[PDB]
């Protein structure tokens, strides 16, 4: 699936200004009408600073704004194992991570707005992508382009309250003569942003198996298709 | 069902004015078709559609204090080598302030009418080729929130596996994931919309309107 | 049985006036002289916008008027069984489902026509019914029409305050080895209707086994003859 | 039963004037034919029926402060393998502020020149073509609330079945229902009304007039 959202590891990125945004102007690398190959090579943009004018039929939208946004996850798991081999030796391994998030903001804006199928022809059918294609060399990949194109930016204004705990507990026991060892790190991370900055970004995956079968698109539910892809927010 | 609710909050609601004017302000309004209810955001006709007649007219209801809360429990149990357990507790709460609804009931002629224009045809004409028999759906009523509304999720999911293998070792996972988000929506946005089904298979004459119920 | 009230599963119905009902406009498509094929398919109106005139003994009869209308509905049960097949596996299925309805409303109005045998003649030889009896075609129907005619409707005036609360316990349990799950689902729906809109509708069945025989009418009492027929309130 | 009580309050009560003038202005009113008691509807007399001749007369009786209440308890219960159980409570009440009574005798020329109606000697014929000996009954006097009353409504019906299957499956069906209406009317409708009914069979000289109690 239901949230189709994705939040970005970088804050540093400005807001892009409405007129900006309606112009096409590329002044953050996470903007509207940018093509990256994943989620994880955002500042691998595929357009060289030219965004196809937005027709009479593209809009986008309105700025849903969400206020007193406070979310918090907690995220731990305890592993262990035992392996015994006669003589006799045992051996005792326990893994216990703990991750414990806390966020608070107190405004988000969203725009959005919705691909159409003649304007991403016009966009597959400029030169650098092209040849960027043309950079691909495999017989798997006959053709197969699997790039993401950005619909949807949600930008906090104002900044918000992160806190982040990190518990990992190894303990490491060898009976033969016999050795044991306990390794226990807490790591904490309190912080207070401040400043308008874009927040997540919705992406439409866009594919095509070859020129015999028409390249399809669809927005991005659940994870993306990167290795270890990050979960949806909201 | 009467109903299908939305759990996307990313789509403003159509102004009055051009909601019967044949062109939506919105992306979701009275008059498209798609494909199915995953690929909503796949208008297909996007350019838009005939006004709606004279005959035609939107009925309007009125809601407030309007609220909706569920629960969910599922505890997937297994013991025997090995012992599993999955245990998902779910928490959904929704306090609205002021809902709309609007309704209207289609027409043959009007359906055949919108059948012939050119991004319909165009569709129908590939569904043909590539399948055998043409299904679409039409969004008939749409039911917008006004200001808002608070929203609370509370999703608690538990998975322990321990799997004892008989040199005897011994695995056994334990992993626990909460998440608790507050929301404050101070926007309009759509809530649920009804889907009247379109399909036609096995060269039959006309097409066939069918009711969808969850 | 004793009560033929049944009541809509659409408010969105604007409450006729006493002049169009007079005038017998189709304002809305629940309206007096309305034919329809069954209650499930009010909006498919037999008759197209054209309503026999009401003679000098046709007559609305009076508003009845009823305040302060409250009425609570608790419908519980729940079914349990046992299979065990022998090697010994037993099966324990139990499905618990209970709906709550509690509804209140202020002011509900009350008109009632009683038709006669020459306006439903009248009625019958029009052209689009005969067209419609001739969509008809099989055999066990020879002539068989069963159209159901709009004879009373009651309306509220203020809207009204409704709650339902739908409870489902589902618990599979099979002992082989053994697996158990259990799903509890408890859904809430509380609501303040504003506004005026017609409530509830009373319909007479008119039937016809064939030609020979003489077509009957009466005012259906119970439960409609529609596949899982709701029962009349009151 | 000496009265039929109806439990129907969308009927208007008929004006005095128009009570004797012939040409009553409400839906049941003294000089009406109907076919049986369940057809209350079906007012064979529609046009109209005689004036009343001078002899004959309504008589008026005054109510205040009439209530009635009254209770039903039905447990069928079968013990065996089966067990079966079905518990029916219902509870009424009806509290009034002012009832008013008309009543009226019929004569045997009145009754005789009431036959001669036109859609009543139509119905007589066609009851007679139809069945042997025709029957109708006539409405004689009527009982009218003056400004509604207060009523209760208390339903609860609960059925219990248990089956033993002896692979021994066994069936237990628990459902129960409960239903409580509260209901104050503000407006005059016609309470009870009774019945004379006039048949006549195997080649009779004169119809046979009797009376109907509960």
């Amino acid at each position: 699936m239901d949230k189709c959202w994705f939040t970005l590891d970088n804050a540093h990125y400005p807001p892009p200004s409405l007129d900006s945004m309606r112009s096409g102007h590329p002044i953050s690398p996470a903007s509207l009408g940018h093509l990256i190959p994943s989620l994880a090579h955002l500042d691998q943009i595929i357009n060289a600073k030219a965004i196809e004018p937005f027709p009479a039929t593209m809009d986008i939208h309105g700025p849903t704004i969400i206020e007193d946004f406070k979310w918090d996850h907690s995220h731990e798991y305890s592993l262990s194992l035992g392996g015994k081999v006669p003589l006799n030796v045992g051996l005792g391994g326990a893994f216990s991570r703990s991750v414990a998030n806390y966020w608070e903001f107190d405004r988000l804006e969203r725009y959005i707005m919705q691909p159409t199928r003649s304007y991403v022809q016009k966009c597959i059918e400029r030169d650098e992508v092209k040849r960027w294609i043309a950079k691909n060399k495999s017989m798997m990949m006959m053709g197969r382009w699997e790039v993401y194109m950005i619909t949807g930016i949600i930008v906090a204004r104002g900044g918000g309250r992160k806190k982040k705990e990190k518990t990992t507990g190894k303990e490491f026991s060898v009976e033969v003569p016999g050795g044991k060892r306990n390794t226990a790190r807490q790591k904490t991370w309190g912080t207070s942003q401040t400043g308008d900055f874009v927040w997540a970004v919705r992406l439409a995956k866009i594919t095509k198996s070859g020129l015999h079968s028409d390249w399809k698109m669809e927005t991005v539910f659940g994870k993306t298709s990167s290795f270890r892809g990050q979960k949806a927010i909201f | 069902e009467e109903w299908f609710p939305l759990k996307q909050t990313h789509y403003p609601p159509p102004t009055i004015p051009s909601m019967k004017t044949g062109h939506p302000t919105g992306p979701i309004s009275i008059g498209h078709i798609i494909p199915d209810l995953r690929h909503l955001d796949n208008v297909i006709n996007c350019k838009g559609f005939e006004p709606f007649p004279p005959n035609m007219d939107v009925f309007t209801a009125h809601y407030e204090q309007c609220h909706f809360g569920d629960h969910l429990n599922s505890e997937f149990v297994v013991q025997a080598s090995a012992g599993l357990h999955h245990t998902n507790i779910t928490s959904d709460r929704w306090e609205y302030d002021s809902v709309v609804e609007y309704a209207v009931y289609p027409t043959r002629q009007y359906i055949d009418r919108l059948l012939e224009s050119k991004e319909v045809r165009q569709y129908i004409q590939k569904s043909k080729k590539l399948l055998g028999g043409w299904c679409v759906y039409m969004v008939t009523g749409i039911m917008v929130a006004r200001g808002g509304g608070r929203n609370v999720t509370s999703e608690e999911k538990g998975a322990g596996v321990s799997g004892n293998v008989g040199f005897a070792p011994e695995v056994g996972w334990d992993t626990k994931t909460k998440t608790k988000v507050n929301a404050h929506h101070t926007t309009d946005f759509v809530c649920a919309i009804r889907l009247v089904k379109i399909a036609k298979s096995g060269l039959r004459s006309s097409w066939t309107m069918k009711k969808v119920t969850r």
